[PDB]
């Protein structure tokens, strides 16, 4: 009972409505990397983050229910 | 040069489809 | 490298030997234009 | 709102080649920056 | 010499008509004329090795191999062993050796059968080809067929003849399977190869559509029994009328993703299916034959690099120690020189 | 009717181009947080605190390389809620100590479920039987298998499969090092289904594109089809004769086709998990003793069986100290086992 | 006015989209178009491809390491290098490669213009250019204009390497050097000879020839023969017995000529896989068999630098660790390349001597241009990744370099894997449809119905 | 004998993709094939003159 996707994506409402949301989701996301916030809300390291200077071994997890801050001291150990 | 070698691709590859769309508008005999 | 009187057209020497693959992306171009009838 | 006022041919040719070029950048990425091995 | 050049020429004819003749119960044809000789050599010769032969100095290092059932193996870890290392790619007939018994200690079964077998199987294919020519039917069934064919070339006689060895050609044995595959790991990072990747697309999806396909005939069968009657009863060989309602089928499979998703075209249908495995495994047996030339799987090993310059492994490097672990251990002495470079 | 159950049960029943159902309640919630924990995790999420990997395009890695990893070791079996005492409501923390892989798991277990519901509940709804629901016990087998009784035997997540393209490589090369899997005759008979129901796919596809009448005048022959005819598109007594002709025998039955056309891979897959079930407890086909007794007595005994146990070794000692770094493993180069000169 | 208007749809044509070309089968303007068309494009391909060889060539490093395929099909021409194949002018690259991107605007202008705007179908605009696929007599003779042309290009080769600068000799005496062909081989025994030569190790069919003397001769037959037969075409009809044999379609001649490619593009594997004559190393880099016999060269001339007995050295086997016999006694390198024994190349054979390796030879003869050649071979072998990691699979990432003959080798025996099969296809279609039934069974007559049961 | 050269080569390369362009869109147009015929007799004749152009200034630069 719906419309056919093909009458909707070469309607100029379709694309007049796409056309600024489809480009704003993607510079969102460029910006969601670009501005660093990626790495802090998921955790992941940045180049100069998977070691500290002196040491060279992994911050492997090997506590259970004191990981959390486990990992917590691993990143202090860091600058 | 990257932004000579991404405009000179960007004209060649353009001109194929604008063949087809000067043809369509025209009619042609496509 | 070329001699340098053509260098200037260096970035369209790098792009060239694409051509022929775009010959069989524009038959569907072209296809699709006619509804693949 | 109706449909076929843009060529169905036109939107597919746009949009594959939109593909094509994020893809490509994609490609360009190995062999630049972070994963390249340089 | 007169008339008689017609009595020969008519008995020609007859034979003609015989190798062709739709009413053997095996179609013999004149591939088959080919294929029948040798794939009863081959396997004459295979079932006798298998069971009988000698070890075989499969490296050329004067290191024979058991493969055979008598000399100490059962199904799984027996073979019958490729051809050594010293003779390479050279021809090794049984009248190349001195004897039987050199013949034996060099692998000569080996080239005898997969010689034998490749001629076979590529006759078997035209015969398929031809059957369907004198039936009638349309003629691409060899070109399915075609597939599994490319692999075992692949296997058998490409892959040696990049290497320079038969004794790099797979072995005809269960393990001596999963030793030419653990190798080529190594040796090739195959797992990384995108043809093998589709060659996995096409046996993981040719299953998947397999059952995919025959549980959505047998879901919409016509009732045509009861419930102490086998449903296969309701079907008769040769009935005109189609046995299972296609739409009920469709409006099933429409539904369970959505409607454009599913197959109404049974030609449609049935075109994928034979497509999709075909293509898949034509691609991995053109990995094992590109792979033959050492052009191997994508090579990610220390990719990732940090801002200092430490590698940060990924999987990729795990792939790597495992790969490392066979080739250093593999052939364990015939290596004097630090490449492995075949 | 009326009553709020009812009147729900007429909107989730309603003909739309999504079909939703009761099923869809479980099904669609799951099956959109599993495939979005993947995406989300091999795009930005990192593995360093668990494997000492990386594994995100954010960290460089590509569509081969990235994954969702399992958890640390030291996390044994713990569910890893979100909640739970190990991440504390932290979702940083829970990404980093490999949360995002349980999410997917379970999340993904119970979207199996769901779906193995929809499609029990639309055949319900059509009118045919679901014999559909019944092949998809299949994957659901090999999903629980591997993804949860196997690590569920080991010492914890850490070991089940990450779920990742170079992880699964990665996860192959571990069974074949530490469980010897090739050998296992579970496996075996998993293979044979897979690759017997490809070659069905392919071989029934094939045939019935080239035993199709000619229905139009077309040289495509697609258009000669209509979804709604009573009669068989190709002959079944032609494809009979061809089959039995160049194989010596064929099928005469449509519908015990169909129904072997499930039974094969269906059949393959389940033997598959029986086999990881017991690889979950070490319970290996690892050795054949017969065979150790022997060339441990004779130096001089050798088959393609002791030549897989080497390459076994050489990955169990050239892999485990990256992929196991829990155990803190120090192998001196004297210790590692390699062959000559590599 | 509509759609389906033009004779270029299903509906007129009888075949789909995207089997479209077929609907070209019977108009011989069109067809004419697309294929002038399709040769433009190869031959753009070549021009194009060669300025980009050119523009990123660095005439010091070896071609290659830089990914050239063009420029080493130039060089063993004796154009542009000289001893050792050192690149002295690169101004003859840039010549093949203008001339043929120029004339693939010749090539495309006329394959347009008969494609869209000349006559659809040429017969009757002159009996000489149309055609009937089923009209033998036709076919021949234009099978033998195209021959005869053929013959012309394999004497071009000829006039090039004995009258316009020779060919790159990487047997030259003294070193790989350019050098004129005076005394092509004529003796058929010899030309000929190569074609019954076993294909299998140490033989290897016309993949051995060895020497630029056989190579021209060759030609020269060659030259002679498709000039022959391309006359002998023009001016006879097919026999009875080739009449009753064949498929006369249009269809079944592209099978023929598919089947033809395969072979032949497998034949172009093994000859770049293999040879180093027509494909020298110095351009192509080493061979497989070539690498792998330099690394055993590599490690006896450093071991016995340092004192090694490398005759009297046995290995952990019991054979030798650097030097054993071939299986029919010949001295030969030790390791894994006892497969390789039948390798010749320049850099080794001053070490042969009729009993293969000599070990007084080795002892004191071994140059120091001999080590580099083989140090350099044993680390650019042709082994790498599809990402052009070079090494072995375990190898880290660092050197950039999958080797031209593995490019070579691995294209053309794709290509003519899938020309196989399109040769299986068409093959069949045209006997199918010869016979009447390439659309299907006709349901009023199927010929099993008719056949006994088989039991 | 300057470099000029330069320019002729610029002229090309426009001229040529010019004619990409035009030479098929005219080959399938309709109207003014007369006028279109006339013109890509011209543009073919000064490619032409052009490739010799460029061809004999080369070996001025
Ligand atoms: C058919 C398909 C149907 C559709 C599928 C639907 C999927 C639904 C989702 C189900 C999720 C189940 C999660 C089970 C987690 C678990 O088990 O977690 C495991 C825990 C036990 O914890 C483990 O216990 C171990 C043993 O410790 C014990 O012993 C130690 C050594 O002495 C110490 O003393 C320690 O203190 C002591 O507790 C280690 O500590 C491990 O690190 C730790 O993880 O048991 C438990 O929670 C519960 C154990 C009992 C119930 C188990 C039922 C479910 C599993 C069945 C399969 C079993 C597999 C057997 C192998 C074959
Ligand atoms: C009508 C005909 C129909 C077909 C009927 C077929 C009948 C015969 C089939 C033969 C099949 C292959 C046999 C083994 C070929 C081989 O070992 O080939 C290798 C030979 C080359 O041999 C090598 O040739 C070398 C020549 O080099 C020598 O000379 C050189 C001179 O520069 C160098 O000096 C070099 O160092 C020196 O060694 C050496 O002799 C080596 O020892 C020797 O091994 O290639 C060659 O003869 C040429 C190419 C051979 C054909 C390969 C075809 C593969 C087909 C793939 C099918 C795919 C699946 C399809 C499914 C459907
Ligand atoms: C049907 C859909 C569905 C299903 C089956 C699941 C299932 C699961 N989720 Mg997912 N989830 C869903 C939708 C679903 N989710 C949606 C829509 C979101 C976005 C909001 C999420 C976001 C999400 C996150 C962030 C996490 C999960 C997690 C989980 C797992 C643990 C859940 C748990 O312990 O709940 C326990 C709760 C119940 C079983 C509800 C029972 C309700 C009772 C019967 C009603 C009575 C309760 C009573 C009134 C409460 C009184 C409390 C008071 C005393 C204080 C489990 C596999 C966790 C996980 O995967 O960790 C690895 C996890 O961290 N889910
Ligand atoms: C000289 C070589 C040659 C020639 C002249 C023909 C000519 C023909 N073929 Mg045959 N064919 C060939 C080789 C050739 N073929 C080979 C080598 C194969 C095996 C793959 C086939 C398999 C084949 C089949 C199965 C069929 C034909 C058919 C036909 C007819 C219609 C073709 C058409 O419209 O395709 C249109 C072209 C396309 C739809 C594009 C296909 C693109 C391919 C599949 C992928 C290319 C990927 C590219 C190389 C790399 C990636 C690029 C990237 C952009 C993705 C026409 C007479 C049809 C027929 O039987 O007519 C009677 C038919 O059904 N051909
Ligand atoms: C080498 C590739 C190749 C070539 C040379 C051809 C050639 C041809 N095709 Mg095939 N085709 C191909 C690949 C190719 N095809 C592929 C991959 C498919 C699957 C998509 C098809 C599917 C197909 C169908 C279904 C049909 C054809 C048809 C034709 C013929 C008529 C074309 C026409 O009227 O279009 C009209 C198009 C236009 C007017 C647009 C302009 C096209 C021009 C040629 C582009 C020129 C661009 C170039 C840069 C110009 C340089 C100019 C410069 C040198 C001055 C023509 C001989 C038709 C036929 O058989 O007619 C009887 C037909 O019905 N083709
Ligand atoms: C195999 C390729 C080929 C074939 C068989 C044809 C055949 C034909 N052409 Mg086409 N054409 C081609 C390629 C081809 N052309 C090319 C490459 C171009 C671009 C220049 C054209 C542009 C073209 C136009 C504009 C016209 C034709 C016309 C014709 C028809 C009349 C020909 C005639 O009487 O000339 C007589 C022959 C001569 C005067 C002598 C020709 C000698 C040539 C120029 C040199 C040959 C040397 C050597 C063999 C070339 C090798 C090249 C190779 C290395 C690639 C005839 C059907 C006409 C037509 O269709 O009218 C209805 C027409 O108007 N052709
Ligand atoms: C493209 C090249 C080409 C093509 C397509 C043709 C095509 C044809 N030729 Mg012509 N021919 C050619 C070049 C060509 N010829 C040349 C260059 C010459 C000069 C030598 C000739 C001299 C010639 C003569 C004298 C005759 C033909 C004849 C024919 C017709 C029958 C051919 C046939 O049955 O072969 C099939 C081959 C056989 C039936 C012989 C057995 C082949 C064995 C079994 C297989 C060998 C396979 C093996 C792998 C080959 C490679 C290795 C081997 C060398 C050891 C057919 C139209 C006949 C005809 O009717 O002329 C009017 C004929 O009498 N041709
Ligand atoms: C040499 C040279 C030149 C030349 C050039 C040329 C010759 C060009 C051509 C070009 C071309 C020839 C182009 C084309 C293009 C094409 C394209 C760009 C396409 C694309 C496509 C797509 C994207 C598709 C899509 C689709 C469709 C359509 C349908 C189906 C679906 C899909 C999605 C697939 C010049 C002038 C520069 C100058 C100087 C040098
Ligand atoms: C986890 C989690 C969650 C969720 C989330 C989500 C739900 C997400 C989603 C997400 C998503 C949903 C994403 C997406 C993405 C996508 C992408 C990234 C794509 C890409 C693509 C591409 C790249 C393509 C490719 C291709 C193919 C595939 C084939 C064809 C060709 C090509 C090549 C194009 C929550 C919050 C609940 C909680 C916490 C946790
Ligand atoms: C028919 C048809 C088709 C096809 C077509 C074709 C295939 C065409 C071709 C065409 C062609 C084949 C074209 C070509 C062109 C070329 C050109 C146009 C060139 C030019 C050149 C130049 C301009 C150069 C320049 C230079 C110099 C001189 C020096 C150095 C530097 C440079 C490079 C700058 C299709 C598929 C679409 C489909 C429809 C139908
Ligand atoms: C240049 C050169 C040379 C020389 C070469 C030559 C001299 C060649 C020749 C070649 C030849 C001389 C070839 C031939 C070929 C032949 C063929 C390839 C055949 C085929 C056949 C067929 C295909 C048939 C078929 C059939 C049958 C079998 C049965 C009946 C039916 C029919 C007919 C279908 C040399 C090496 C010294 C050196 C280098 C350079
Ligand atoms: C969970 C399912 C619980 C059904 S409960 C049921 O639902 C009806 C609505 O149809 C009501 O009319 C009825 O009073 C109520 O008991
Ligand atoms: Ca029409
Ligand atoms: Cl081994
Ligand atoms: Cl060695
Ligand atoms: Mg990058």
């Amino acid at each position: 009972g719906e419309r056919p996707f093909s009458d909707i994506i070469t309607s100029v409402r379709y694309w007049v409505i796409h056309s600024i949301t489809i480009p704003a989701l993607f510079i969102a996301g460029w910006l969601f990397v670009s501005t660093g916030l990626a790495y802090d809300v998921f955790g992941t390291p940045r180049p100069d983050s998977y070691y500290a200077q002196e040491q060279r071994s992994i911050p492997l997890v090997t506590d259970r229910f004191e990981a959390k801050q486990q990992v917590e001291t691993f990143l202090e150990q860091l600058k | 040069e990257v932004i000579a070698q991404l405009t000179m691709i960007a004209m060649i590859g353009i001109a194929g489809p604008m063949i087809i769309f000067l043809l369509a508008v025209r009619r042609g005999n496509l | 490298k070329l001699p340098e009187a053509y260098a200037i057209f260096d970035p369209l020497v790098d792009v060239l030997p694409v051509i022929p693959v775009l010959f069989l992306a524009l038959a569907f171009v072209w296809q699709a234009a006619v509804g693949f009838r | 709102s109706e449909g076929g006022r843009i060529p169905l041919w036109i939107v597919a040719t746009v949009a594959g080649m939109g593909v094509i070029v994020i893809v490509g950048l994609f490609f360009y990425g190995a062999y630049a920056g972070l994963g390249s091995s340089l | 010499t007169v008339l008689q050049r017609r009595e020969q020429l008519n008995l020609w004819e007859q034979f003609c008509s015989w190798v062709t003749s739709t009413n053997n119960r095996l179609y013999v044809g004149w591939f088959g004329v080919l294929m029948i000789p040798t794939l009863l050599a081959a396997t004459i010769c295979f079932v006798i090795a298998f069971i009988a032969a000698p070890p075989v100095d499969i490296d050329g290092i004067r290191e024979p191999v058991s493969g055979s059932l008598l000399y100490g193996n059962n199904i799984i870890t027996g073979a019958v062993v490729p051809s050594s290392n010293a003779i390479g790619l050279h021809f090794y007939p049984i009248w190349e050796a001195a004897s039987l018994d050199e013949w034996l200690y060099n692998g000569g079964p080996y080239q005898l059968i997969i010689f034998h077998f490749l001629i076979g199987v590529f006759c078997y294919m035209g015969r398929e080809w031809e059957l369907s020519y004198r039936l009638g039917m349309r003629p691409w069934i060899c070109v399915a067929y075609s597939a599994p064919v490319a692999a075992a070339t692949a296997v058998f006689l490409i892959y040696p003849i990049g290497q320079g060895s038969f004794s790099d050609g797979m072995p005809l044995g269960i393990s001596g399977t999963f030793n030419f595959m653990l190798v080529f790991q190594a040796e090739h990072n195959i797992l990384m190869h995108p043809f093998h990747q589709l060659g996995v697309a096409g046996v993981f999806g040719g299953a998947l559509f397999s059952a995919m396909h025959g549980s959505l005939v047998t879901s919409s069968l016509i009732r045509e029994t009861t419930e102490t009657e086998s449903a296969n009863y309701g079907y008769k060989f040769g009935q005109e009328e189609e046995t299972y309602n296609i739409v009920a089928a469709h409006g099933y499979f429409g539904r369970l993703i959505f409607q454009y998703a599913s197959f109404n075209n049974s030609r449609a249908l049935h075109f994928f299916l034979a497509a999709w495995p075909v293509i898949g495994i034509w691609f991995t047996a053109l990995g094992i034959s590109t792979m033959a030339f050492n052009l191997n799987g994508f090579n990610f090993n220390h990719s990732v690099v940090d801002a200092q310059g430490n590698v940060i492994n990924t999987w990729a490097d795990i792939i790597n120690r495992a790969n490392l672990g066979m080739e250093v251990m593999h052939e364990r002495n015939a290596h004097n020189f630090p490449l492995d470079l075949a | 009717e009326r009553g709020w159950f009812d009147i729900l049960d007429d909107w989730l029943k309603r003909d739309r181009f999504v079909f939703v159902g009761w099923s869809g309640i479980l099904l669609f919630p799951c099956a959109y947080l599993a495939l979005g924990g993947w995406l989300t995790g091999t795009t930005f999420v990192t593995s360093w605190y668990t494997h000492g990997l990386a594994s995100s395009y954010l960290e460089g890695c590509n569509f081969l390389t990235v994954a969702v990893s399992t958890p640390a070791n030291s996390m044994g079996h713990s569910l890893l809620l979100l909640w739970g005492p190990e991440a504390q409501g932290d979702f940083t923390r829970w990404c980093q100590l490999g949360g995002l892989w349980t999410f997917i798991a379970l999340h993904g277990a119970f979207g199996l479920i769901g779906f193995m519901l929809r499609q029990f509940e639309i055949a319900r709804l059509v009118g045919v039987r679901p014999y559909n629901a019944i092949a998809f016990s299949a994957p659901i087998a090999v999903f629980v298998s591997v993804f949860l009784i196997y690590p569920l035997g080991q010492s914890s997540w850490f070991f089940a499969p990450s779920f990742g393209v170079a992880a699964i490589f990665r996860f192959l090369l571990f069974f074949q090092g530490f469980h010897n899997w090739t050998l296992n005759p579970f496996h075996m008979m998993g293979v044979a289904g897979v690759l017997g129901g490809a070659l069905l796919c392919a071989i029934h596809g094939a045939t019935v594109e080239n035993t199709l009448f000619q229905d139009g005048e077309g040289a495509s022959t697609f258009r000669a089809f209509n979804p709604t005819q009573a009669e068989e598109t190709y002959s079944m007594v032609t494809a009979n004769r061809f089959w039995s002709q160049i194989f010596g025998i064929a099928f005469s039955n449509k519908r015990w086709l169909h129904f072997f056309m499930l039974f094969v891979p269906v059949t393959g897959l389940w033997m598959s998990a029986i086999g990881v079930v017991g690889l979950a407890l070490n319970l290996r086909s690892y050795d054949f003793i017969s065979q150790e007794i022997r060339a441990a007595e004779d130096p001089e005994f050798e088959t393609f069986y002791t030549k897989n146990l080497l390459l076994n070794e050489g990955i169990r000692a050239w892999m485990a100290p990256q992929d196991q770094p829990h155990e803190n493993f120090v192998f001196p180069e004297e210790v590692l086992p390699r062959g000559n000169a590599l | 006015n509509s759609i389906f208007a033009t004779n270029r749809d299903q509906e007129s044509s009888g075949f789909a989209w995207w089997a479209g070309n077929a609907r070209l089968i019977n108009l011989s303007g069109k067809l004419l178009g697309a294929h002038v068309a399709h040769a433009g494009l190869i031959v753009f391909w070549a021009g194009a491809m060669t300025l980009f060889e050119l523009a990123h060539f660095i005439p010091e490093k070896p071609m290659y390491e830089q990914g050239l395929i063009l420029i080493p099909h130039i060089a063993t021409l004796g154009w542009g290098v000289g001893p050792g194949g050192e690149v002295v002018d690169t101004f003859p690259f840039f010549v093949v490669g203008v001339v043929h991107l120029i004339s693939s605007a010749v090539l495309g202008f006329g394959g347009v213009y008969h494609a869209i705007r000349g006559p659809e179908t040429l017969e009757e605009y002159s009996s000489f250019f149309g055609y009937d696929w089923k009209d033998k007599n036709k076919m021949t003779t234009i099978l033998g204009f195209h021959l005869i042309v053929l013959g012309i290009g394999a004497l071009l080769l000829v006039a090039k390497a004995m009258f316009f600068g020779g060919l790159y000799d990487t047997w030259a005496p003294g070193g790989g050097d350019v050098r004129v062909i005076t005394n092509p081989t004529l003796d058929p025994r010899v030309i000929f000879g190569y074609l019954l030569k076993s294909p299998f190790g140490g033989e290897g069919w016309i993949v051995s020839v060895n020497n630029l003397e056989d190579v021209v001769g060759g030609h020269i037959w060659i030259g002679l023969i498709c000039i022959a037969g391309g006359i002998w075409h023009i001016l006879t009809t097919p026999f009875g017995w080739a009449r009753r044999a064949f498929i006369w379609s249009g269809e079944a001649y592209l099978s023929y000529s598919l089947g033809a490619l395969s072979m032949m593009g497998f034949i172009a594997t093994c000859f770049v896989w293999f040879n180093n004559t027509v494909y020298p190393s110095e351009f192509y880099g080493p061979t497989g068999p070539e690498a792998s016999q330099a690394q055993a060269m590599t490690f006896l001339i450093r071991d016995q630098k340092l004192g090694a007995n490398v005759g009297s050295a046995q290995g952990p086997t019991g054979l030798g660790k650097y030097l054993m016999r071939s299986p029919t006694g010949e001295i030969i390198f030790g390791g894994e390349t006892m497969r390789f024994w039948d390798f010749r190349g320049p850099w080794l054979e001053p070490l042969r001597g009729p009993n293969g390796l000599d070990l007084n030879k080795i002892k004191n003869d071994i140059q120091p241009w001999q080590e580099r050649r083989a140090a350099e071979y044993m680390t650019h072998a042709p082994l790498g990744s599809l990402n052009s990691v070079g090494g072995v699979a375990t190898e880290i990432n660092s050197v950039n370099f999958v080797s031209p003959r593995s490019w070579l080798a691995t294209s053309h025996f794709v290509l003519a894997f899938f020309f196989l099969v399109g040769h299986l296809w068409h093959a069949g279609r045209a006997r199918a449809a010869a016979a009447g039934f390439e659309k299907g069974i006709d349901r009023e007559s199927e010929p099993v119905l008719s056949m006994p049961s088989l039991d | 004998m300057t470099i000029l050269f330069q320019l002729a080569l610029a002229a090309l390369v426009i001229l040529s993709f010019v004619m990409v362009i035009g030479v098929p869109v005219a080959y399938a147009s309709p109207q003014d094939w007369d006028r279109s015929k006339q013109l890509i007799f011209l543009g073919s004749g000064l490619w032409i003159a052009l490739v010799l152009v460029v061809g004999v200034l080369n070996f001025f630069v």
